[PDB]
């Protein structure tokens, strides 16, 4: 090591993400952080509604009788998918909503089960944030043209073993979805909150971003999206009222002279960076510590 | 007034850098045909040049 | 000689590499030799002192 | 035609099972989405290209 | 590992108090948590238990219906939250770790405190 | 579920080998908890599973047993030891404790 | 038309729309966000076999089929074989608060009703996060004895357009919102009728270049 | 040789080195190649270099007269060799030229 | 078949490897062919 | 030299089944052979960039 510098100083973040010592004079893009905590905000159309449940139970018990290994691996395992009755085949699912849940049933200490991902698109887990299916069957035997997702048992501090596997099948579409699971009191058609950093589930688009009130009147449709695929805006289907959508945090352009930063080109009124004045412009604000009285 | 009248030439050897001369890799890479070529004539003749 | 040595030198970017040293190489090979050994040759510069 | 070439190319899936960052973490472990999100940076860091 | 309590206190009959636990030293959502008391003199008595999740949360009949368990896992914190309070209620509460981590997504057993807390006192 | 140990007390010499048993009741199999709780002091768990003996405490102590019946043992009791002792079950969620046993030295 | 009779029109040989129409309350189909601003390439139902008007000029339209019977007397050039849309423009702010619209399958008879009263849907599942006094929409379904009620979803405070496919797809003010499988005619006999409805055009599906700006 | 060094396995030529470097046991570069390491029992660095690094042949008038390689030897069949600044040259050239 | 050439010779190599007949003059690099007979070197460290 | 290039590489695969879009669709059902032809696609528009 010859010589370090602490990426602390808004100069000294700019210069560690430059990966060099010094910086040439220009402008600069940056970006500031986003809110560490967000609230969730769920927007839904309502519709005929059934639901199921995907219950999978996994418990095993080591081999009694006179050799008591506890590390050994266990011999005899129990692995039930509630309602799939073998010989019928895969276990589909006919209701709107379904959500998954998962029942680690055994009762030795320090053993606990788990299941995961395989070479399947989705996890056990995470299907109930509202992931979209034209058609999905679970079944404990292989699906010809599915996916395997196995189910591991797990000592702790000593190596995990292999204790069968969940075969799904799946195809696209907009009948089925998963919900984490309903609880009485919570609507989960239009629950948003505004002018506040909020990640949202909106008409089946997620995403991060400010939510406000807004002008437009729009007559057609209820979503809005850009070139880029990214939603601008909605509208509520009861009122009618149009809320747009802003990033959390859009860039910046920093003004570095002699090593130093000496302005910053904003989108709106505050002193960012530190900079003590902020002034207006025809497209854009600016901050900077400066006395405006200079010639060149 | 200043006025460039040089650029420091670059060569590369193709088949190094991409295979970082695995044996099996080279072979692989004579599937493509005209990948390496148009890469080394355009780097050769501009210096040349 | 100012705008050659006074401003930046280039020790930090296209040095025309040493082969001689690389091969033989008494010591771990430095930026220049470790480029070459990636196919990346840097050519001696046209525009001799 | 430059900036709606840069501006469509964030439809592509570039092999991945979305195009949107944020559904891929809703839809995959953390260890499993990253090796999708892995795949939209290097489908567009080649549009930037 | 460290489990530290608070919240205790002198209270009338029929009162509200709320209990609270804070954990550092492992990481909190994995591992399901569980009051125990020890009423003067007596034996240990399990009073509620709650999963990493939160969504199973478990009251022994001493209690039930009277009492609520919850725990923030933003923040580390276990509560505890006491409505109807009755004599017998007074006692040193303990919170307790389980030893088996077991994933978020999951709902399992419990049963293996290996890490307990200084304990604070509740007088009614 | 319901647990009852005897003796309810007991006292021995340092180095002797004292024996103190738990009964359920019920079919517990093998899911029982034994714990040691100095005066004054939390709880701290000495043996899982009936017969796991946990890493931080020393090997003087042991236990054993299955279905209904189930017993703790300290090879050498050390001064170390006074202390109340309990067994809790974990067949069901509603757990439950013991009434406790007291040791002490002479 | 609203008797403005600029959206009443008469069709071109071949179904074409002319190309001097206002496109009032003509809505752009899709099954997903609507674009704002630009020019979009899409499958629309934009071909007119023929195209009537019923404000103003009497002969209440009743039932009307997908294979061309009871149709009125339809302006300009007009066309027969089975059409996949029926489009109805609707007058400026009129609401499906009241009245049904009914149709007609092979397995039977249904009707589209919408409300919050409990006693009009009778037994009907409403979901456990709904608001209560909130207007909902529900369906009849009879297979000569049986009526089956069901709730299918909630709808806009007022409809411009309101566009049904044969194959049950259902569209209010140019979105999807329901599909009820296949249908072989409707009756839009909704209340304030000869006076809700403007025009009612059978159309088909044809490939076209569309200029729109706010979303119109 | 082929080397498994450390858990990093490649193909190289292996040499004593006289560096001093005080930290760690492996050293690469900016491509994550292995440029040599250290032996922790006997305190010497040892180098790593390619076996084939690569030559430049110059061609005239379909024949190949001349080569430029990085080290002093009469590689390609030429009989003489001589020093440049940067590089080593190889051919028959009796060097009695001008043009 | 027209004509065949050998890649034997070291001008015949570039010439297969720029799959050419004839070479323009110039300055085209090369690599010696790696051998076949490697031995097998290992360190590790003593666990 | 760039025509050469620019036809060679329609013997590219590009991680996909085979070259040949028909062979795709004859061997694979209209669902999964989609993401196949998908990459003959994004390499073939590569090559013309
Ligand atoms: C909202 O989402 C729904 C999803 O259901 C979309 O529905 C699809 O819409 C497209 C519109 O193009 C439909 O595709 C069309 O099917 C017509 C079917 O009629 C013939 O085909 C079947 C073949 O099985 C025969 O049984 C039947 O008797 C008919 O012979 C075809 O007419 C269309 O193309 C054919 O006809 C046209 C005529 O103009 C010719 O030009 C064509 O070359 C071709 O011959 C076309 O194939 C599709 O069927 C619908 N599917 C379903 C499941 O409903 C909505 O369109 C979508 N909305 C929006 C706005 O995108
Ligand atoms: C895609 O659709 C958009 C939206 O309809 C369409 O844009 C419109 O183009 C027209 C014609 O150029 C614009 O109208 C002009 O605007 C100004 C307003 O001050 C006037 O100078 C113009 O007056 C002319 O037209 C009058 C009749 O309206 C004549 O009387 C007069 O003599 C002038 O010739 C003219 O109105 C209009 O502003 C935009 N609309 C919007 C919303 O921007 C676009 O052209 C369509 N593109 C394609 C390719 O189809
Ligand atoms: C493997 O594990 C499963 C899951 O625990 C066991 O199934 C469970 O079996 C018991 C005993 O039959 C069921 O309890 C009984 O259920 C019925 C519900 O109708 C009720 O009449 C009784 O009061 C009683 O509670 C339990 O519900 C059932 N659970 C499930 C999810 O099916 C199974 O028996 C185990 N098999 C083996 C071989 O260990
Ligand atoms: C859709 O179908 C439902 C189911 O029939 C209709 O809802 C209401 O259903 C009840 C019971 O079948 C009908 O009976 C009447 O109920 C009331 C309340 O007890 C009572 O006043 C009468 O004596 C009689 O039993 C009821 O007629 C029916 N509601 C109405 C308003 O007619 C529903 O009506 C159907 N949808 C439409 C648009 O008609
Ligand atoms: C909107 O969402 C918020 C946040 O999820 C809901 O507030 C939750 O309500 C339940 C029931 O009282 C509480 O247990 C949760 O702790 C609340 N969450 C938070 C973050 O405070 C709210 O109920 C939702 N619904 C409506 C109609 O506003
Ligand atoms: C930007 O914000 C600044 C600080 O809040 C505003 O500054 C004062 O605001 C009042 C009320 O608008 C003005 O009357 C004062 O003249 C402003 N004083 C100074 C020293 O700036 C400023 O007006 C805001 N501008 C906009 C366009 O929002
Ligand atoms: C611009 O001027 C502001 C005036 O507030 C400076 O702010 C001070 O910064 C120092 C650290 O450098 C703090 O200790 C002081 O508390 C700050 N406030 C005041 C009122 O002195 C700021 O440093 C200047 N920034 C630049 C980039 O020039
Ligand atoms: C259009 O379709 C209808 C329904 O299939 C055909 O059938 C007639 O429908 C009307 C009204 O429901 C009835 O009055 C007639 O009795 C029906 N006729 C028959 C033969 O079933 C109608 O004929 C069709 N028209 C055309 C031109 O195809
Ligand atoms: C069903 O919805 C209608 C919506 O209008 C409710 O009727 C309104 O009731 C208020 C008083 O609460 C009156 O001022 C309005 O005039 C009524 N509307 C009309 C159009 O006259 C009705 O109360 C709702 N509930 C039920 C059970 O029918
Ligand atoms: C369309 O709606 C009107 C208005 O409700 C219906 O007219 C009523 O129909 C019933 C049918 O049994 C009669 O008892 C009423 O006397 C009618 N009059 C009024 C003023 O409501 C009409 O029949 C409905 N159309 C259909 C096809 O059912
Ligand atoms: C390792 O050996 C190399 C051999 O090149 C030494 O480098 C030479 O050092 C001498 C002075 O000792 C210089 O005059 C030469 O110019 C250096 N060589 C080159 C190629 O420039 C190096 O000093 C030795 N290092 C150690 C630590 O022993
Ligand atoms: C290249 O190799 C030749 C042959 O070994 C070297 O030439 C000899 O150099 C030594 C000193 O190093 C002299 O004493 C001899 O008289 C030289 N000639 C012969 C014919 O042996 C030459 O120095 C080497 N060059 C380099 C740069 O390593
Ligand atoms: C460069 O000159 C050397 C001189 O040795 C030539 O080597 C001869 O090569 C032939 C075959 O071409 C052999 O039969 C002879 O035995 C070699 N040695 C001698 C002393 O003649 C070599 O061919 C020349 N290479 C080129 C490309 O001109
Ligand atoms: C490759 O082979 C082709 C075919 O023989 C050669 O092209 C012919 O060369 C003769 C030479 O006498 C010409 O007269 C013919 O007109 C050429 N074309 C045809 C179609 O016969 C070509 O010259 C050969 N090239 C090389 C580099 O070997
Ligand atoms: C389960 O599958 C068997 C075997 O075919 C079948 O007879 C039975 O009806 C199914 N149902 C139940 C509830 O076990
Ligand atoms: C909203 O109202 C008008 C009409 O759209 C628009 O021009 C105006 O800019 C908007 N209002 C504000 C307060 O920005
Ligand atoms: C919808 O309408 C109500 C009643 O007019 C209004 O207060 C509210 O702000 C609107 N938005 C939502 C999201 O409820
Ligand atoms: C502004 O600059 C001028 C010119 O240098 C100077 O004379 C004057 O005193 C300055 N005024 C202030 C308020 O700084
Ligand atoms: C449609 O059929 C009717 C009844 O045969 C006929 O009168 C009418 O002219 C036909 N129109 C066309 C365009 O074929
Ligand atoms: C390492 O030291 C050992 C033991 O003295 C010796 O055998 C070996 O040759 C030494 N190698 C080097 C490079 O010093
Ligand atoms: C070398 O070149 C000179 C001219 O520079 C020429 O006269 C002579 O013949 C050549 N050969 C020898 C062996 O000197």
């Amino acid at each position: 090591i010859a010589n370090i510098i602490y990426c602390n100083s808004v100069i000294n973040r700019l210069r560690c993400d430059q990966l060099s010592f010094d910086v040439p004079d220009g402008f600069y893009s940056t970006s500031p952080i986003q809110p560490v905590e967000l609230p969730v905000s769920i927007v839904s159309l309502p519709v005929y509604h059934k639901h199921t449940f995907i219950v999978l139970y996994v418990n095993f018990e080591h081999r009694r009788g006179p050799g008591k290994c506890y590390n050994c691996r266990p011999a005899v395992i129990n692995i039930t998918l509630a309602n799939f009755n073998e010989t019928k085949g895969p276990l589909c699912v006919d209701t709107s909503h379904f959500t998954t849940q998962f029942v680690d049933n055994v009762k030795l200490a320090r053993w606990s089960a788990s299941i995961n991902t395989g070479n399947c698109p989705f996890s056990f887990g995470k299907v109930n944030n509202f992931v979209k299916f034209g058609s999905v069957c679970f079944s404990l035997k292989d699906i010809p043209g599915g996916c395997a997702m196995p189910i591991m048992a797990n000592l702790v501090n000593s190596k995990s073993h292999n204790i069968g596997s969940l075969y799904v099948s799946w195809s696209d579409g907009d009948v089925i979805t998963g919900v984490p699971k309903p609880v009485e009191g919570v609507s989960s058609f239009m629950n948003v909150t505004l002018n506040k950093c909020t990640k949202y589930n909106i008409y089946d688009v997620s995403g991060v971003g400010v939510i406000r009130i807004s002008n437009d009147t729009f007559l057609n449709g209820i979503t809005y999206t850009s070139t880029s695929g990214n939603l601008l805006g909605f509208k509520d289907v009861t009122n009618g009222t149009i809320y747009s959508i802003t990033p959390c945090n859009p860039p910046d352009q920093l003004v570095v002279y002699q090593q130093a930063v000496v302005g910053a080109m904003l989108s709106e009124n505050f002193t960012s960076y530190g900079f003590s004045n902020v002034v207006e412009m025809p497209k854009f604000f600016y901050a900077s510590n400066g006395t405006y009285n200079c010639t060149d | 007034e200043y006025l460039q009248i040089t650029s420091t030439p670059i060569v590369v050897d193709c088949s190094t850098y991409v295979c970082n001369g695995n044996v099996r890799c080279v072979e692989l890479l004579k599937q493509y045909t005209s990948a390496c070529k148009t890469i080394e004539d355009a780097l050769r003749n501009s210096a040349m040049l | 000689d100012i705008l050659f040595s006074k401003l930046v030198t280039s020790g930090l970017g296209t040095v025309d590499a040493d082969y001689k040293k690389c091969t033989k190489g008494l010591s771990i090979a430095d930026l220049a030799c470790a480029q070459y050994y990636n196919g990346i040759m840097v050519l001696p510069g046209v525009a001799d002192a | 035609n430059s900036l709606n070439h840069l501006t469509s190319q964030l439809r592509q899936n570039f092999q991945a099972i979305s195009s949107s960052i944020q559904a891929i973490y809703d839809r995959l472990d953390p260890p499993q989405a990253d090796q999708q999100v892995d795949r939209l940076i290097t489908g567009r860091l080649a549009a930037l290209n | 590992v460290q489990l530290v309590e608070s919240g205790g206190g002198l209270v009338q009959p029929g009162g509200s108090l709320r209990l609270s636990c804070a954990a550092s030293g492992f990481t909190f959502s994995s591992y399901a948590m569980s009051w125990v008391r020890q009423a003067p003199g007596k034996g240990l008595e399990w009073v509620s238990a709650i999963i990493g999740s939160g969504s199973n949360t478990y009251y022994a009949d001493s209690v039930k219906g009277r009492f609520t368990i919850s725990r923030d896992n933003a923040k580390n914190t276990l509560y505890l939250q006491m409505n109807s309070l009755r004599a017998e209620d007074t006692a040193v509460y303990y919170c307790a770790k389980d030893t088996t981590p077991r994933p978020l997504y999951s709902s399992g057993w419990y049963g293996s405190f290996d890490y307990w807390g200084q304990g604070t006192p509740v007088s009614v | 579920i319901q647990m009852t140990q005897s003796p309810s007390s007991l006292s021995a010499s340092v180095g002797d080998r004292v024996t103190i048993t738990c009964q359920a009741s019920q079919d517990i199999t093998t899911y029982l908890n034994w714990y040691q709780q100095k005066p004054g002091k939390a709880p701290k768990l000495l043996i899982y599973d009936a017969s796991n003996l946990e890493t931080g405490v020393p090997s003087r102590f042991s236990g054993s047993g299955s279905g209904t019946d189930f017993t703790l043992t300290i090879s050498s009791l050390q001064p170390e030891d006074i202390a109340t002792y309990y067994c809790q079950q974990y067949d069901n969620l509603f757990l439950t404790f013991g009434g406790g046993t007291k040791v002490e030295i002479k | 038309c609203v008797g403005h009779s600029e959206n009443v029109f008469a069709v071109e040989s071949g179904g074409y729309i002319p190309s001097n129409f206002a496109f009032n309350n003509w809505f752009l189909l899709t099954n997903t966000s609507s674009v704002v601003d630009g020019v979009v390439r899409s499958f629309q139902p934009l071909l007119l076999n023929c195209l009537w008007s019923v404000s103003g000029s009497q002969f209440t339209t009743g039932f009307v089929y997908f294979n061309g019977t009871g149709r009125g007397a339809c302006k300009g050039f007009y066309s027969n074989a089975s059409s996949d849309v029926i489009r109805y423009n609707i007058n400026f702010e009129e609401n499906l608060r009241r009245g049904t619209i009914l149709f007609k399958t092979s397995y039977g008879a249904v009707v589209f009703y919408c409300t919050n009263n409990t006693l009009v849907s009778g037994d009907a599942h409403i979901p456990s996060g709904t608001v209560l006094g909130n207007f909902y929409c529900f369906v009849n379904t009879t297979i000569g004895n049986e009526t089956t009620s069901a709730f299918v979803g909630a709808l806009p405070k007022t409809v411009r357009e309101f566009v049904i496919s044969r194959t049950g797809h259902f569209y209010i003010n140019g979105y999807r919102y329901f599909s009820l499988g296949d249908v072989e005619a409707v009756n839009f006999n909704v209340t304030n009728a000869a006076t809700t409805v403007c025009t009612v055009a059978l159309a088909s599906y044809a490939d076209v270049l569309v200029n729109v700006s706010q979303t119109a």
